[PDB]
RNA sequence: AGGAGGUGCAUGGCCGCCGUCAGCUCGUACCGUGAGGCGUCCACUUAAGUGUGGUAACGAGCGAGACCCGCGCCCCCAGUUGCCAGUCCCUCCCGCUCGGGAGGAGGCACUCUGGGGGGACUGCCGGCGAUAAGCCGGAGGAAGGGGCGGGCGACGGUAGGUCAGUAUGCCCCGAAACCCCCGGGCUACACGCGCGCUACAAUGGGCGGGACAAUGGGACCCGACCUCGAAAGGGGAAGGGAAUCCCCUAAACCCGCCCUCAGUUCGGAUCGCGGGCUGCAACUCGCCCGCGUGAAGCUGGAAUCCCUAGUACCCGCGUGUCAUCAUCGCGC
C-alpha cells in the first residue's frame, strides 16, 4: 500500500507490507539516522500504534526535497497516513489527532518570495 | 472587511422579487439556480450572490 | 547485509584500518606536507588522514556509481574564509583524490567506465559488505534492536 | 534556442513599427501585422488613408518595400494596405489626429472637443483627452476632458481600453496628448444582466 | 583615422538598439537595449505584470 | 514500428488549444494511434528593472513575466496522417517543429 | 555511539527527551497550573501554530518554551552591567539541535547535582523566580504616576524563562565555563532561591521598586 | 551636421513622495446678494466616500472593492517526469540461504508536470448588534470572516529629479562646445559622515564520516568524463540549442577524536617571494594558489533603526553588469 506527504519541499512517498517490521528510509535504518533530533519526530508516530502492528509490517518510505527535518516531518507525515490506511481504525485515528493534528492534516506553510530593497535579508527585511 | 459588495446587494433584490418561488434556505440549491439566472463567470461572485440570496430567503418568512 | 545498514563514521575507520594492510595504496612523498583540501587552512591533524580518504572515496564508490574526478573533488569542498568578506564554498584539490583513485584501481577494488567514472568491482563488492556484515553481527550485539 | 526567436521576431515587430510611425505620421498609421509564409513575409498595415501611403502610383509603397527588406532584413516582404475599420475606435489614431490638429495652430479646446464629440458620435462608451504642456503660457498646464464611462485601473483598464500618446511640435515647443478611449462592445466584469 | 576602435569587450562592446546609449544594456538572450527603453516597449513584446 | 513526435510552442494558450484540438481530431478521423498530449513545464522567463530613470527617488522595480507554453504530441508514422498536418492552419503565434523517429 | 541509539530507544514508552517521564513532577503554585503544559511527549519540538493563535502557548510544552529562550540570546538593547551579550560566533538562533543538545547536558548536569529529576527543579526555579508586583505609567490631566500592578500568569512564566536564560547566557560569556554548565548551575541556584542567581535576583528587584510605587 | 554645451522655475513623457491614502468630482433641484454651501452631513460598521438608518436633496462618474497572477485540498484528462508501486523474467553482491541490496524488461500506481471543474459562500449554530448593516464565539473542513501573498495606485501638488537615454522650445560654439587616437584622472587623503562585511572566540579552531534545495542559466556555451599539476589551472572530450547533457554538491546540523579560555592555538589587515588566470596591456588600476607576517578589536556612552509566522535571526545558492572582478542589486 501506497502513501504519499509533502513537507516545505519535501515529498516523501511510502510503501508498506506485511512484514517483519523494518523501517527505512531511502533504504537506511530508521534507527541509525544520525541526526537523533530527526530520528526522534521519525518514531513518534508509530509509537503510539503499539508494538503488535509494529512487527506486523513493513515500511519503506523514500523522500526527497527540503533539509533533514523536512524530509522527517514528510516521512512522519506520510507514515500516518500508511498506518492508518493499512488498520482502518478509528481509535488510532484518535489518538492521532489528539497528540497532532496534522498527522493526517499536513501544515500548508510556504517561504513567502523575498521583496527588494535587500532582497537577500527577506521580504521584510529593509534598510536603517 | 466583510461588508457585501453593493451591487451584489443591488441585483439580490431582482431575483428575489421576480423568482421568489424559486429559491429557499439551502445554499447549494440557490448557487446553481443564480448560476444559470445570470451570466456571471466569476465563480467567486457566484458565491456571493448565492450567500446572499440565502440570507434574503433566510429573512423573508420571518416576516 | 550491506553498507547501507551501518553508521558511515565507523566504517570509514573499520575500511581505512583494514586497507592500511594491503600495500596498493600509500601516501606519496608529497602527502604528509599538502593539507586535505583548499578549502581547509590547516593541515591534518593525525598521520592516517590518507588511509581514512581512500575510505572514504571507496566508500562513495559503493553508494554514487561511476563518479569521475571533478563530482568528488566537489564533495570533498568545504566553507573556507575570505578575509573580512564572509565564508565561501570552495572545492578539494584533485591530485589528492586522484591518485587514490588510481591507487584503488590498480588494486583491482574498482574498475573504470569512460565518460562517465570509476565502478566498484564485485570483489571490491564483497570486501566492502563484508566488513559490513562484520560490522553488523558486532552491532547487534551492542544494540539488540538491528536483528530485526 | 526557441527563445532566442520568440523575442527576435518580436523585437523586430516593434522596431518596423516606429520606423512607419516616423513615416506614416501623416496618413494615420493605424496598425500593423505580419505572417510567414514559404513565399515570404506578408505585412498587413492598417493606415486612416491608404491612399497616401501609396503616394503616387505605388512609387511610396515600393520605397518602403525596398528599406524594409533592406533595414529589417525581412525575407520578401509583400506589403498589403487596409483601412482601418472605425479610426475613432482607435486610441493610437484620434491621438495622432488631435496632434495634428493643433499642429496646424487651432485652438486647443476647440479641438479637443470637436475630437471628443466625434469619437462619442462614433458609438465609442468612454473618452479621456489629458493635454500637457505650454499651451497658453511659459509655465507649463495640464488639462483634461471626459465624457462616459472609463475605468482606470484594474486588469480591464489594461485590456479594454485603446490607449495613445501622441507628441506635437510648436515654435515654443512640445505638447503631450493622451487619448483613452472605451469601445462599445467590452464589458466591465461588475456589469450583471439579468434573464 | 576618424573610425573608433571595435570593442568585443567593456561598456563600449554592447549598444542599445532603440535610443543608443552605452549605459546599462540587458541582454536577457539577447536584447541590446536600454533599461529606459524596455519599459516603453515591453508590453509591444507581449509581456505582462503579475 | 515508426513515430513522429511534434513539440508545438505557443506564447497563447488557447492558440495551442485549438492546434491541439485539430491533430488530435486528425487521429480519430484517420484511425491512427495517439499518444495523449504531453504537457511540458511552462517556460516563464523574468525581467527586472528599475522604474526611476534617472537615479533619484526610492527604488522601485518592475518584473515583467513571459509564459511560453510547451507541449507534445507523438503519434504514429501513417502517411495519410501526416500528410494532413501541414495542411494545419497555423496562427503566427505558435510554432510546430516535428522530427521523425523510430 | 551506544549512549546515542540507547538515548533513543530508552523513551520509547513516552518520555521526555529521554529520560524523566512527567508524572512525578507536580506544580506546587495554584496559578501556573492551568497554564504550565506537560502533557507526555516524546521530542518537544512541534513547529505548530502556536505563534498564530491567542494564547498557543499554553499549548507549547515546557521544555519545548526552554529551548526556545535559549534560542535567542545575543544582541539586543539590553546591556547587563555594560556588557552588549551577542553571539557572533555560531549564534544559537536558526540551529535547534544545539540547543537541544546544550538543554539535554543541562538536564544532566543538574540531575547528577540534585540526585532528581531536573524537571521538577526547572519547576522550582520557575515558581521561585516569578514575580509578583510590576509598575506602570497612568495620567490624568497629563500628570504621569507610577501604579503598582498585579500581572498575569502567563506573563510570570515568560519573564521568569527569558531571565533564567539571560543568567546562563551572561554567565557563559566570555568565560572558560561553557554553557550547559553555566545554564545548569543557574537552575539549580534559582530552585532554591539563592541571591546569585541572576533570574531571581532580577526577580527581587522588580518585585522592589513595585513594593514601594504603590 | 554635431555638442553627456547651458536652460528640469522653456517642455514632453518618466520617476520619488504626499499615498493603497479615503479621497476627488459632476447633471438637475434647493439656500445665499456673493465668494460659495447641500449632496460629500448625523449614530453604528468598514481595510474604504463600504454599507446600514435619519437628512433638502436624487442620481451618476473617477477612486475603493470587484478585476487579474502565484500558493494552499479535491475530481477528470494527459504520459519518453517518477518507480523492484506490483512485477512473473534475467544478472550480480552479501548472508545465518530465511532473507538484504543493485541493474534491464515492465505497466501506469504514485510523484512531477499543464488543461478543464469543484471546494470556502458569514456556508450553518449560539450570542452581541434596534430584529438593519455588521461584529464576536462554536462546529466541521486542507483552507473562514477581504484564505494567504502579490499586480493594478485617481483628482492635484511637490517649478522635487530626469533635458547626462530617448523627443524637445530658447540661447552658445559650430576646424569648436564637432569627430578619432594616445596618456593620465574619474580611487588620489589628517578626517566628519550614511549604509554594509569581519573581529572581538567554547559557541570556537583542526581531522574524517553521516542526512538533506530551487530559483534559474548554458553554443566563440554548460561541460560530465579521462589525464596531469598540491593548486591556481593545463590537453582531450561524451551529452546537450534543452523535462532527457551540465552547472550539481547542499550549508546551516550531528556523529568519533585533539587543542582548553589566552589578545591567544581568535582575528587577519599590512608587508616579500614564486606560481596560476582573463584581457593588447591589469604600478596608478583585477582575482586566485603555497610559504613567512601578524595589525586593532576582548561587547562598544549620547542616540537610534527593523520586525509580528516559514515571520524575525543563522546558513548558503542562482541571476544583471561581466573576458576577470560583489561586503553590489534581484530571486531561490
Amino acid at each position: 500500500i501506497q502513501t504519499t506527504g509533502k513537507r516545505k519541499t519535501a515529498i516523501a512517498r511510502a510503501v508498506i507490507r506485511e512484514g517483519k517490521g523494518r523501517v527505512r528510509i531511502n533504504g537506511k535504518p530508521v534507527e541509525i539516522i544520525e541526526p537523533e533530533i530527526a530520528r526522534f519526530t521519525i518514531l513518534e508516530p508509530l509509537i503510539l500504534a503499539g508494538e503488535e502492528i509494529w512487527n506486523s509490517v513493513d515500511i519503506d518510505v523514500k523522500v526527497e526535497g527540503g533539509g533533514f527535518m523536512g524530509q522527517a516531518e514528510a516521512a512522519r507525515m506520510a507514515i500516518a497516513r500508511a498506518l492508518v490506511e493499512w488498520t482502518g481504525d478509528m481509535s488510532l485515528k484518535e489518538k492521532f489527532m489528539k497528540y497532532d493534528r496534522t498527522m493526517l492534516v499536513g501544515d500548508p506553510r510556504r517561504t513567502e518570495p523575498h521583496k527588494p530593497n535587500r532582497s537577500t535579508k527577506g521580504p521584510r527585511a529593509k534598510r536603517q | 472587511g466583510k461588508i457585501r459588495q453593493g451591487f451584489i446587494k443591488r441585483v439580490a433584490r431582482e431575483l428575489v422579487n421576480k423568482y421568489p418561488n424559486e429559491f429557499t434556505t439551502d445554499f447549494e440549491h440557490n448557487k446553481k439556480k443564480v448560476q444559470e439566472l445570470t451570466n456571471v463567470t466569476s465563480k467567486k461572485i457566484r458565491n456571493r450572490i448565492a450567500g446572499y440570496v440565502t440570507k434574503l430567503v433566510r429573512m423573508k418568512m420571518e416576516g | 547485509a550491506t553498507v547501507y545498514d551501518v553508521p558511515g563514521d565507523l566504517l570509514v575507520e573499520r575500511v581505512a584500518q583494514r586497507l592500511k594492510e594491503i600495500p596498493e595504496i600509500k601516501p606519496p612523498e608529497w602527502a604528509p606536507f599538502v593539507k586535505t583540501g583548499r578549502h581547509k587552512e590547516r593541515l591534518p591533524e593525525q598521520e592516517d588522514w590518507w588511509y581514512y580518504r581512500v575510505a572514504s572515496i571507496l566508500r562513495r564508490v559503493y553508494l554514487d556509481g561511476p563518479v569521475g574526478i571533478e563530482r568528488l573533488r566537489t564533495y570533498y569542498g568545504g566553507r573556507k574564509n575570505r578575509g573580512h568578506a564572509p565564508e565561501k564554498f570552495y572545492k578539494a584539490g584533485g591530485s589528492i583524490i586522484r591518485k587514490a583513485l588510481q591507487q584503488l584501481e590498480a588494486a583491482g577494488f574498482v574498475e573504470k567506465v569512460p565518460g562517465k567514472g570509476r565502478v566498484i568491482t564485485p570483489k571490491g563488492r564483497s570486501f566492502l559488505d563484508k566488513i559490513a556484515t562484520e560490522l553488523k553481527k558486532e552491532l547487534e550485539e551492542i544494540i539488540p534492536e538491528l536483528k530485526k | 534556442a526557441i527563445e532566442r526567436y520568440f523575442i527576435r521576431e518580436a523585437v523586430r515587430e516593434m522596431l518596423i513599427d516606429e520606423f512607419l510611425e516616423k513615416e506614416l505620421r501623416r496618413a494615420g498609421y493605424g496598425g500593423l501585422d505580419i505572417k510567414k509564409t514559404p513565399l515570404g513575409t506578408k505585412v498587413i498595415i492598417f493606415a486612416a488613408n491608404p491612399g497616401y501611403v501609396i503616394g503616387r502610383g505605388g512609387r511610396r509603397i515600393r520605397e518602403l518595400t525596398r528599406i524594409l527588406e533592406k533595414q529589417f532584413g525581412l525575407e520578401n516582404p509583400q506589403i498589403e494596405v487596409e483601412e482601418i475599420k472605425n479610426p475613432y475606435l482607435n486610441a493610437k489614431v484620434q491621438a495622432v489626429r488631435l496632434a495634428q490638429a493643433l499642429e496646424r495652430g487651432i485652438h486647443f479646446r476647440r479641438a479637443a472637443y470637436a475630437a471628443l464629440r466625434a469619437i462619442m458620435n462614433n458609438g465609442a462608451r468612454g473618452v479621456e483627452i489629458r493635454l500637457s504642456g505650454k499651451l497658453t503660457g511659459e509655465r507649463a498646464k495640464s488639462i483634461r476632458f471626459y465624457q462616459g464611462y472609463l475605468a482606470k485601473v484594474g486588469n480591464p483598464a489594461e485590456t479594454l481600453v485603446s490607449k495613445g500618446y501622441a507628441q506635437a511640435l510648436l515654435k515654443l515647443g512640445v505638447i503631450g496628448v493622451k487619448v483613452a478611449i472605451m469601445p462599445p462592445g467590452a464589458r466591465l466584469p461588475d456589469e450583471i444582466e439579468i434573464i | 583615422y576618424n573610425k573608433r576602435k571595435p570593442r568585443k569587450f567593456g561598456k563600449g562592446a554592447r549598444r542599445c538598439i532603440r535610443c543608443g546609449q552605452y549605459g546599462p544594456i540587458i541582454r536577457i538572450q539577447g536584447l541590446m537595449l536600454c533599461r529606459h527603453c524596455f519599459r516603453e516597449v515591453a508590453p509591444k513584446l507581449g509581456f505582462r505584470k503579475y | 514500428m515508426q513515430k513522429a513526435r511534434i513539440k508545438i510552442a505557443s506564447t497563447n494558450v488557447r492558440s495551442l488549444d485549438e492546434v491541439a484540438n485539430q491533430i488530435k481530431q486528425i487521429a480519430e478521423r484517420t484511425g491512427v494511434r495517439m499518444s495523449g498530449p504531453i504537457p511540458l513545464p511552462t517556460k516563464r522567463i523574468r525581467i527586472t528593472t528599475r522604474k526611476s530613470p534617472d537615479g533619484e527617488g526610492s527604488a522601485t522595480f518592475d518584473r515583467w513575466e513571459l509564459r511560453v507554453h510547451k507541449r507534445l504530441i507523438d503519434i504514429e508514422a501513417d502517411e495519410r496522417a501526416m500528410r494532413q498536418i501541414m495542411r494545419i492552419r497555423v496562427p503566427e503565434d505558435v510554432t510546430i517543429e516535428i522530427e521523425l523517429i523510430s | 555511539a551506544k549512549p546515542l541509539n540507547e538515548r533513543f530507544f530508552i523513551p520509547h514508552e513516552i518520555k521526555v527527551m529521554g529520560r524523566w517521564s512527567t508524572e512525578d513532577v507536580e506544580v506546587r503554585d495554584p496559578s501556573l497550573k492551568p497554564y504550565i503544559n506537560l502533557e507526555p511527549r516524546l521530542l518537544p519540538h512541534t513547529h505548530g501554530r502556536h505563534a498564530k493563535k491567542h494564547f498557543g502557548k499554553a499549548n507549547v510544552h515546557i521544555v519545548e518554551r526552554l529551548i526556545n529562550k535559549i534560542m535567542r540570546s545575543g544582541g539586543s538593547h539590553y546591556k547587563v552591567a555594560g556588557h552588549f551579550m551577542r553571539r557572533e560566533h555560531r549564534s544559537l538562533n536558526s540551529k535547534k539541535v544545539k540547543a537541544y543538545e546544550v538543554v539535554k547536558e543541562a538536564f544532566k548536569i543538574i540531575e547528577q547535582r540534585t540526585g532528581k529529576n531536573p524537571i521538577q527543579v526547572l519547576v522550582w526555579a520557575i515558581e521561585n523566580a516569578a514575580p509578583r508586583e510590576d509598575t506602570t505609567s497612568v495620567m490624568f490631566g497629563g500628570i504621569r504616576y507610577h501604579v503598582a500592578v498585579d500581572i498575569s500568569p502567563m506573563r510570570r512564566l515568560d519573564v521568569a524563562l527569558r531571565n533564567i536564560a539571560l543568567g546562563a547566557s551572561a554567565k557563559c560569556y566570555r568565560n572558560k565555563m561553557s554553557f550547559a554548565e553555566a545554564l545548569a548551575e543557574e537552575i539549580i541556584l534559582a530552585a532554591n532561591k539563592d541571591p546569585k542567581s541572576y533570574a531571581y535576583s532580577k526577580k527581587l528587584e522588580i518585585e522592589r521598586i513595585a513594593e514601594s510605587s504603590r
